[PDB]
DNA sequence: TAACAGCTCTAACAGGAATA
RNA sequence: AUUCCUGUUAGAGCUGUUAAC
DNA sequence: TAACAGCTCTAACAGGAATA
RNA sequence: AUUCCUGUUAGAGCUGUUAAC
């Protein structure tokens, strides 16, 4: 059974899903496995008898590891990872002192080394949203209990050996949701972990299991079998009428490494008539995030709680400007609505399409989809007939920060417009390079008096400068001075860029005045950028940058036109 | 190479320290093309056997002992490699020897602390006219930082009768060891220190 | 009576309280 | 005990599986040797593969 | 130590992995004194600029992670430190740096 | 394994940032860090988060 | 104190449990491919014999 | 999955030297 | 590659917005 | 410093090849 | 000296216990 086709069973029926975590979840909580209990207890019993310093040599070392393993050895101990082993070191460490093992096993996976990832808190919220009931472990720490209390915030009930048959009674009665730990909490005299307490079975707990059984459908996750006692409670689970509504689910991290017993016991379940399935789903984590991604109406209370990253953190606010003040190239557009034209098409459009009829008619207007339009109606008209317009209407853009931040479209559309606005009236010209616009001063009309102050920019020792003129050793390349202009979405507001470049006039042909366009920038230092920005501010508002709302608007003679307001002065901030 | 001719000549002599020398000019003409090669085979035919080894003289140790300061590792082969009936034996040992010669290495201990130094302290008889004389040398087998594995030995020290080394003596051979292991493991001390002597330690020793 | 060393093991379990008379 | 009982298998000069001694031993007395019979070395250290 | 002449041929025939791996097998006249030196300076002739940077491989990070697990510091030198045309700048950066590998901090 | 993006994912995120506080308490003595402070050239996707 | 864990540099440098002259590691358990020694014990703790007295050295 | 928009990065080259 | 990051020429990676399949 | 006892090791030779 | 360390023949160094100088 394939991965997706198991998530898509599970969400159909969510309602009546038993879940099975054994010693598999653990390993993700931030608590040590059993592997690593074992080789923690063959630290310290290798550090006891041969006197040796326990922190001195670390555990997770390669080398103290093979050597702790051969001290192992060498005592005739089981060799490596082998049954009896487990069970063997702990009662080769406490000698049959079962108070001190509980001890012992209680500050290994005490909770305070736990950190709930994203699979505990997916299932604690599936448990408080109530769509798993019974949460079946045979796993000691409170992993599950602490998710559940960190996301409801109300005590889940944790069922163990102490009492044993209180589980039986909670599920008669439907005191749902209960999670009862097949081997039992740590804070209480019996745990069951050892091989020899692990061939029994709890009778009521038993019991208790095969009544679930019935009720719901199982989804065992990470469990590896090994256990005779829970894979005979399975297997006797199996053998009953309607054993399983809702089919077994055994879940592995991977098919191939799956244990026999676990392929043998989905056989015999098989055999037996219920449609129980192997799949494979990877971890265990990775698992619960996309079961709980496929969650329809989570409440955002518990979600709050589930996914933390989904929440925007940091939201530090920003001090006054109050009490050296940068003075950055941000023009802020105090526009917040807009207005703009819509055509509705008999047939669908692509945005490529629009853009291919753009470049064969050439209108004089703007367009973009999300069709929104700006301009003039009969422009629209020129680039589509009658037959495939079916009506024009306007459109209110209230919000255009948020506008602009949601699509990139409509980011690019104004771009344009406030572009088109800037050099309308005004003798710049107006390029792109790449997906970037420039207002390039133009080369007959470089002897204008609104250039000589750009003019005084870039003049050595205050004499008179140059603006626009050929290279000093390039055949047929000319240069210009010019502002890249781009449209700058921060937070809540929009601003204009203006960056000042050396435009060439061969588009392709731009790397061979580099030297060049590095020469002439060599020495435009603070004070002369300085110079250079004031007087392109000058040059693209008709003003100087104190106390300035000048508005521009484009296509003033059209139906549809948009009037945007940029303050001329450019952002600064004092220093505190 | 060829072995200068006079050798043979000074073989009837029975002088070990003129042979010795003659055979170390006789690889005279591989001091400069030392890029060139990187391990030399010297051969001493059995007719050298008088010289091979007499009282207070070894033939292969003296050779050795002119050959490393000039940086070239000889491999010597005598009758001996060529007699041995089993082939596979002596094939073995001349091929790791070689290749570790070379600079490779052919194993390396499995898992082994990186932390930890292995010292090694052992001394050897010179029968002098008037006494005798003890000459303890030191030897490491640490594993550095790297993935290679070092083994480097070094003299102890001007006169002992006696093999077991002083205060001073033992002090010193003891903090080379230490800026060795150091030189190597960029200054991280060794967390435990192991010293392998043939003979019992004296109090002042330990 | 136990040996020294699983009285050093009850010892190191548990170290955070225990007393010591001299 | 195992470092010793590791330390006698990594003389390559030795082409049987193990040794007597730890290779730390049998160095110190091949390089005893060495020094013996040529006193003109006790300022330097020398690696393993030039006397193996 | 001196670089096999094959190094030569091999930057003839524009190989750069054969070219990282017969410089660092000419390390071996230093490997049996690795305990001598503290850190390596390998010098790479202009003749060599064939393999220094071509697509998919880097000579230097070759170098520098063929060399690393020996545990042996590299500080490469290129003709371009030699001909820079101010001396102290090539002097602190190649002794600080120097400094760091031998050593630390 | 193989990365098809810049982006890590919640095992890998998690495995790396286990590496780091791992080595951290080794050259710590087993002392938790109280302040991280990752700086990825690109933006944190919801898993590294 | 050398088996606790998690102990503070300084006072590690401060006691580093000084230094240990007469190594007396105990002896384990007799336990139980045994190995048959050459050596027969003796458990005559004591013996008497006799001196004699001389008037010179 | 196929385009399209933006934001940002690296991958190869080239390249000159600290307010003149 | 003693260094530094300034540009050029390209491609990807993410987000999206549509059209689907 | 001259014997004596034991423990232990190296110095020189010689010497065969791993359950027969 | 491809190696291994089993024997033989000797001597030295450590400890001790005496005799003293
Ligand atoms: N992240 C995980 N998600 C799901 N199952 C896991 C995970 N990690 C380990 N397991 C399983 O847990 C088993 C180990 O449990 P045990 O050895 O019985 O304590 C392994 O055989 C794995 O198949
Ligand atoms: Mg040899």
């Amino acid at each position: 059974l394939t991965d997706n086709e198991f998530y898509q069973h599970y969400l159909q029926n969510s309602q009546h899903m038993m879940w099975f975590l054994g010693a598999g979840t653990s390993r993700s909580a931030g608590l040590p496995t059993a592997s690593d209990i074992i080789w923690d207890l063959k630290h310290r019993y290798y550090c006891l008898h041969e006197n040796q310093d326990y922190q001195k040599h670390d555990i997770n070392n390669h080398a103290i590891k093979s050597k702790i393993q051969s001290y192992m050895d060498s005592k005739g101990f089981p060799l490596q990872w082998s049954p009896e082993e487990y069970s063997f070191y702990f009662e080769l460490v406490f000698r049959d002192d079962y108070e001190a093992q509980r001890k012992y096993l209680l500050e290994a996976l005490a909770s305070r080394k736990v950190s709930l990832n994203i699979g505990h808190r997916v299932l604690a919220a599936l448990l408080e949203m109530n769509q798993t009931k019974v949460v079946f472990t045979t796993n000691f720490d409170d992993v599950i209990e602490t998710a559940f209390s960190d996301i409801s915030g109300k005590h889940l009930s944790v069922y163990h050996l102490e009492g044993s048959y209180a589980a039986l009674s909670a599920l008669n009665t439907e005191a749902f949701p209960i999670y009862a730990k097949i081997h039992g909490d740590f804070r209480y005299q019996k745990i069951k972990n050892l091989t020899p307490d692990l061939q029994t079975n709890d009778r009521e707990i038993h019991k208790c299991f095969l009544a679930a059984a019935i009720r719901f459908g199982l989804v065992v996750s990470g469990y590896s079998g090994r256990d005779e006692n829970v894979m005979t409670m399975l297997r006797a689970a199996i053998d009953q009428n309607n054993a399983f509504p809702h089919g077994l689910y055994w879940t592995v991290p991977s098919i191939s490494k799956s244990e026999p017993a676990v392929q043998d016991l989905i056989t015999y379940a098989q055999g037996k008539g219920v449609r129980a399935y192997l799949v494979e789903t990877g971890t265990f984590d990775e698992m619960l995030s996309k079961i709980w991604r496929q969650v329809k109406d989570k409440p955002a209370a518990i979600d709050a709680k589930v996914r933390t990253a989904r929440v925007c953190p940091v939201s530090i606010p920003l001090p006054g400007p109050g009490k050296p003040a940068l003075r950055t190239n941000a023009l802020p557009v105090v526009t917040q609505s807009i207005r703009c034209g819509v055509v509705t098409l008999a047939s669908p459009i692509t945005f490529s399409e629009l853009k291919e009829r753009i470049s064969q008619k050439s209108p004089k207007a703007l367009l973009t989809y999300t069709v929104l339009f700006l301009g003039g109606e009969p422009e629209i008209r020129k680039i589509f007939s009658n037959d495939e317009i079916n009506s024009i209407g306007q459109y209110y853009i209230d919000e255009i920060a948020q506008s602009v931040a949601a699509s990139t479209f409509l980011k690019s559309f104004v771009e344009e417009a406030i572009l088109t606005a800037l050099l309308r009236e005004k003798p710049i010209l107006h390029r792109v390079r790449h997906r970037t616009h420039y207002a390039v001063i133009p080369n007959a009309s470089a002897k204008d008096d609104r250039f000589l102050d750009l003019r005084k920019a870039v003049g050595f020792k205050g004499d008179l400068g140059y603006i626009t003129g050929n290279v000093t050793n390039a055949k047929e390349l000319s240069w210009a001075e010019a502002v890249s202009i781009r449209l700058e979405e921060r937070g809540g507001k929009l601003w204009i860029m203006l960056k000042p470049e050396i435009w060439i006039k061969p588009l392709d042909r731009r790397e061979e005045a580099t030297d060049f366009i590095r020469s002439r920038r060599r020495y435009r230092f603070n004070q002369c950028s300085y110079q250079i920005l004031d007087a392109w501010i000058k040059i693209l508002f008709g003003s100087i940058g104190g106390g300035g709302t000048v508005n521009i608007s484009c296509f003033p003679d059209a139906e549809f036109k948009a009037e945007f307001e940029i303050g001329t002065r450019t952002a600064f901030s004092l220093g505190v | 190479c060829l072995a200068l001719d006079e050798c043979h000549g000074v073989a009837a002599n029975g002088n070990g320290l003129a042979l010795a020398d003659k055979i170390v000019q006789s690889m005279s003409g591989l001091f400069r093309q030392k890029h060139a090669f990187d391990v030399l085979l010297v051969y001493l035919p059995a007719s050298w056997k008088k010289c091979f080894e007499y009282d207070g003289f070894d033939l292969h140790d003296r050779i050795k002992a002119k050959v490393a300061p000039l940086n070239l590792p000889i491999q010597i082969i005598n009758d001996t490699a060529l007699t041995r009936q089993c082939r596979a034996n002596v094939m073995w040992g001349v091929s790791v020897a070689l290749y570790a010669k070379a600079g490779g290495i052919p194993w390396k201990l499995a898992d082994w602390d990186k932390d930890e130094a292995y010292i090694g302290l052992s001394y050897a008889i010179k029968k002098n006219a008037e006494g005798q004389e003890y000459t303890t040398c030191c030897s490491q087998v640490f594993d550095p930082d790297g993935t290679g594995f070092e083994f480097v030995a070094y003299d102890t020290r001007d006169r002992k009768g006696n093999p077991y080394l002083s205060y001073q003596e033992m002090q010193s051979v003891l903090s080379k060891s230490l800026h060795l292991y150091q030189s190597s493991h960029n200054g991280r001390m060794p967390r435990k220190i192991f010293i392998h002597k043939t003979t019992h330690f004296t109090e002042d020793e330990i | 009576v136990l040996t020294d060393n699983e009285f050093y093991q009850h010892y190191l379990q548990n170290s955070q309280h225990m007393m010591w008379f001299l | 005990c195992s470092s010793i009982l590791a330390l006698t298998k990594v003389d390559w000069n030795n082409n049987t599986l193990y040794k007597k001694l730890p290779v730390t031993l049998v160095y110190s007395q091949v390089f005893a040797d060495v020094v013996k019979q040529t006193p003109e070395i006790v300022n330097e250290i020398y690696d393993y593969r030039f006397f193996m």
